């Protein structure tokens, strides 16, 4: 209810997250942004580089990774776009939990960090950003995704 | 250099500010007026394009041509291979001819002043200064 | 003759679909695709752009060029509502091509055909005729001194 | 009498910022409900009311 | 039929942008599509027994649907550039290979998408183009062969 | 041609031509303007001076000519004001043709010039002028008026 | 002198720009403010009409009286016999007193700047410069 | 007396019908026609304007004068919405007439009658009373000073 | 936890009832009444304000203080819509209290209770919970710096 | 000092002009921008609060803190015992640091210029000048 992620709250997030996909070259953006986001993660926590090894994170611009950049960044999209349908969003995220559960090496502390990074990044590409609303929602998402251990 | 974001930011804001059709001529005009009132020394080289009467079609045309080029550079800007090329291309159209160095520093001053009005408080001065500057030096 | 106002409006819109985002990527591929059609039909013209390094398609020295061309067209269209200014820059645009030794009145009629063959493929709802009409009025005057 | 009155109803349905969307279709009626114009006449029922299936006649 | 190409891609990629939309339009867009699919081949409901395929309106399935379109998004959106698309398709290829899914269903699902998209875009929509691309995307998932 | 002097075209012309008659002293304007228009014609082509001899063109400010200045300038008004009724406008102009046919000395080249003059003059009194629309309509008019020689 | 059209153009534009009732005081005020900020030396002779506080009614009155005269001269222009007379009449009211000639060159600078804003791009700078100038010299 | 805001509005309109022509011709003939009525009734006053050459009606030295008078009236009316300023310029307008040796309190009451006889002829829908009321308030303050 | 947007709106209003008048008078009595409750509960803190002369309640040297406190709070609330700036000034507000030797993390939790007991008396329709929530988020960040 | 009315007038107009919430930040920003463009020498002491980028949150915060104090003083002034105290309090926060005296004379110039725009012709320049001045001197 109050605790979790308000209608207005996400209605906001959703609106602000859309400022991004106004131009058809979403790929170039999603990639570049997701690329940077993951990079800046491996920067602060290297034990990550080995996890993303499978997707050739070594080559940031390498298609292998660029594709990945999308998948993840695009997953975040899914999460955000289902914010207005808790049961669905729930299911959608639970699924993401399982996709991370079987990937050993990935620990909670990783998400906590990725969250802080994401929160410092968004406001750099979006002129209109409501830190409070976002933090509220991103938390709920990141948590439910890593919930499965 | 610049940052990739620091560009996209400008590329984006330029869109809203500059505008389309007439909205532009208005921009160009407002810009040059402020510039010429501050430094009337410029009405000199703009003799070919009736710089005395900035409201004239002759100058109006010019005004637009200019802004357009600025659009290109800015649109070039993000992606280095095109910018490096575009900039080099602009340098040539200038080197041949005399212009003062400081004139551009002036042009920039106002271009920012104007975008300031158009965009408001959202205007990312930092991003523009760091970014449009690079465009001035190269041509310069 | 002079162009109908409705037609101008038609184009002022049709263009907003090809120009599109502020991105180079798109406009580039289109303007390029336009020239490729000019060269496949009037191969002679190709040589004219060695100055911008057409031998290096992805050069950037050339890509930038394409953009300038694109933007120059953009500037025209986006002037169709300010006649008097258009009429002047339209001249200025001629002079920039008259001093370019080797540019025929023909090559222009040729690039005109180019768009009329490309555009209808990059976007739907293209009023080929309307475009053709106002594009000719623009070209005519650009040549116009030159010959 | 029916049509004549129903006709009047229409004139009213036209006034105002509309319940349903331009795109969306207003089921009625007692209780409003908005469904897509694409959305009726799926063959699934949108409407409690059953509009998507009771309007017996194809205009065309 | 149509094997797909750069422009026809850009067109679908753009039109898809409009048809996909967001928020509720999405939750429905997907809904509509699945209803159209299942209506064609009721046989297929049995495959989604795991995610409440019996009731298309059940949250579990709503998620599933919204989740499926998600991939289709990546596909269409990626596809413009061959380098990346290649990868996404390949990725999908894997998540599918091993598992029998008849070409009969994919066909219906395509039809579904097409009909709904057409219903959503009103007038500006090239059928052939979509057909061609949805195809290329599906092929990349069946491995077809 | 066929295209041109479209509805929008003349709807424009009409609107712009009205900017002129906002003040009650239309006479002073029409005269001065028409006076100048004819003068500037005799300037570029003198064989005209003899044609307008009958109306004492020698005395520009002379009532004899001032009246004329109106008649003509006022005829142009009629033409413009009938732009939205082709059959009527047609008839109205055909009539003007005949009034010029029986006036020997008047040749086509005269109108072509008067047109160019008119096109350079209008934009001097009207702040809002659409050269394209006007040229399109003025052509149709001037032609039909002279078309009979 | 000026061209018969070059006048009508100003006579006309003056109408739209100047305006009626309050719309005018606003104009006058905006004008004098810009003038005094640029050259505070002027607050001197305007001592009689509280030039220190341009928002005051005392100055406001003045402001209006001025513009009014400007209106006369302008509507004077169109017919030469009246203008030539009116101008001569104004010259007298000035010659006696001493002024600095450059003040008027300033006044003109702004009057145009302001009309520029009011009228926009349609503003026929040429016509005004050529025409209002002729009104200033006469007075000086 | 006092006058009423509605009446001011009435006049602020009635005037827009006499003034209305842009430039001089009209306003001149009217203001003139007004004075001619002042002189036909208080011939004495005539002499007062030798400074502007009334002996030369079409002089221009005089026409310009008429205009100044007209415009001075215009300025008044166009101030009726800004009371405080009107009240001041209204004084200033008095002083400009007190220093004019020979101007009686009467001549004013006389020119007032003038308008009230002329205006109703140059335009229809003239609220003579409303005019009269606000004109008197204006005159009183102008005239009064001199004494 | 966090602050909802609705809650912000609630406060952005609740405040407009305490602040409202231009006058010091009101805000003073309130902020004072708040402190009086802080001192009646955590008397130790009293000493901390000898610098502003609390021994002279009506001093003015002290009244002004109260106002500064009030206004400092006002500034906070009136920043709730600009997060990023609030987050910074919120820090700056901490540092101004960390350098104030003797200010405990407790005294803050104490003044918090203060408002929650005062405000509900100076105005009706006070969402004590909503206030409490966002006030804590504000305090936490202020205080924390200190220890 | 002030007059009693001359204050209320300001106290009142300040209300309309300053505004609430965002409307303020906008005011502050517009103000400081005009100030810094006129005298870039000021970007110096504002080094602690990123004075180079006035659009930054760091400076934005500052901007607000400032205006707020101004609000206080303006509110203060009517009741003498509080003003005398408040003013004395401000003097201290200034005396210690070295500052330019003329800076404030500048600040005032603009604060009025801005309120001028915000309030329009109603703006009681007189009242403000007489009143805000008193606030500056005490500080300085």
């Amino acid at each position: 209810h109050e605790h979790c992620c308000s209608e207005e709250d996400h209605r906001i997030v959703q609106k602000q997250w859309d400022i991004l996909w106004r131009d058809t070259e979403s790929s170039k953006i999603k990639i570049g942004f997701g690329r940077l986001l993951l990079t800046k993660l491996a920067k602060d926590i290297p034990e990550v580089n080995d996890l993303f090894k499978r997707v050739d994170i070594e080559h940031a611009e390498g298609p292998k990774f660029s594709a990945h950049a999308l998948r993840i960044l695009n997953g975040l999209d899914l999460a955000i776009n289902l914010l207005d349908d808790p049961p669905a969003l729930d299911a959608a995220l639970d699924h993401l939990a399982h996709q991370h559960e079987v990937r050993e090496g990935v620990q909670k502390a990783h998400f906590k960090k990725f969250g802080e990074i994401l929160a410092t990044g968004l406001p750099q590409v979006l002129d209109d950003y409501d830190a409070l609303a976002w933090k509220s929602c991103l938390k709920g998402i990141l948590t439910k995704i890593s919930s499965r251990l | 250099e610049c940052l990739v974001t620091e560009s996209l930011k400008v590329k984006l804001q330029w869109a809203s500010a500059f505008g389309h059709a007439h909205e532009r001529v208005a921009f160009g005009l407002e810009l040059w007026r402020d510039i010429i009132d501050d430094h009337p020394e410029i009405k000199a080289p703009f003799s070919r394009v009736r710089g005395d009467n900035i409201y004239s079609p002759e100058f109006g045309a010019h005004s637009q041509r200019v802004l357009s080029g600025l659009d290109i550079t800015i649109s070039m800007l993000d992606t280095p291979d095109m910018l490096a090329a575009q900039l080099a291309h602009l340098k040539v159209q200038h080197v041949e001819r005399n212009l003062k160095p400081e004139f551009f520093d002036i042009f920039l001053k106002h271009l920012l002043h104007v975008l300031g009005d158009r965009l408001g408080t959202h205007f990312d001065f930092g991003a523009w200064h760091d970014c449009v500057d690079q465009i001035i030096d190269g041509i310069k | 003759d002079c162009c109908s106002y409705e037609d101008r409006r038609e184009i002022r819109h049709i263009w907003d679909d090809v120009w599109s985002s502020s991105f180079t990527d798109r406009r580039v591929a289109i303007v390029r695709a336009v020239f490729d059609d000019l060269f496949k039909h009037y191969p002679t013209s190709k040589a004219l752009f060695e100055r911008v390094k057409i031998d290096e398609p992805e050069s950037g020295e050339f890509k930038s060029h394409l953009v300038r061309v694109a933007n120059g067209l953009k500037l025209l269209i986006n002037l169709l509502d300010d006649t008097l200014v258009l009429q002047s820059h339209l001249g200025h645009l001629a002079d920039q091509h008259i001093q370019r030794k080797g540019v025929t009145k023909e090559y222009f009629r040729g690039i005109g055909e180019a768009f009329a063959r490309v555009l209808p493929q990059v976007l739907s709802c293209f009023n080929v005729d309307a475009w053709n009409r106002c594009f000719h009025r623009l070209v005519a005057r650009i040549a116009k001194d030159l010959p | 009498r029916i049509r004549k009155a129903g006709s009047l109803r229409h004139r009213v349905e036209e006034l105002e910022d509309p319940s349903c969307d331009e795109h969306e279709h207003q089921c009625g009626g007692d209780d409003p409900q908005c469904i897509s114009k694409l959305f009726v006449c799926d063959g699934h029922n949108d409407c409690r009311n059953g509009e998507d299936e009771k309007d017996c006649t194809l205009p065309t | 039929k149509k094997q797909c190409g750069v422009l026809e891609g850009l067109k679908v990629k753009s039109e898809w942008g409009r048809a996909y939309g967001s928020g509720h339009d999405r939750e429905a867009f997907s809904q509509a599509i699945w209803r159209a699919t299942f209506a064609q081949v009721p046989e297929s409901r049995s495959l989604f027994k795991r995610v409440h395929g019996d009731d298309t309106s059940h949250p579990a399935f709503i998620a599933h649907a919204d989740r499926v379109l998600g991939g289709l998004d990546i596909a269409i959106s990626t596809l413009d550039q061959p380098a990346t698309l290649k990868e996404e398709l390949d990725h999908l290829q894997v998540q599918h290979e091993g598992r029998k899914i008849p070409d009969n269903y994919f066909d219906a699902f395509k039809t579904a998408i097409l009909h709904v998209v057409a219903a959503q875009l009103g007038r500006c929509y090239d059928r052939e183009a979509w057909d061609a691309c949805i195809d290329h995307i599906e092929d990349g998932i069946k491995g077809h062969h």
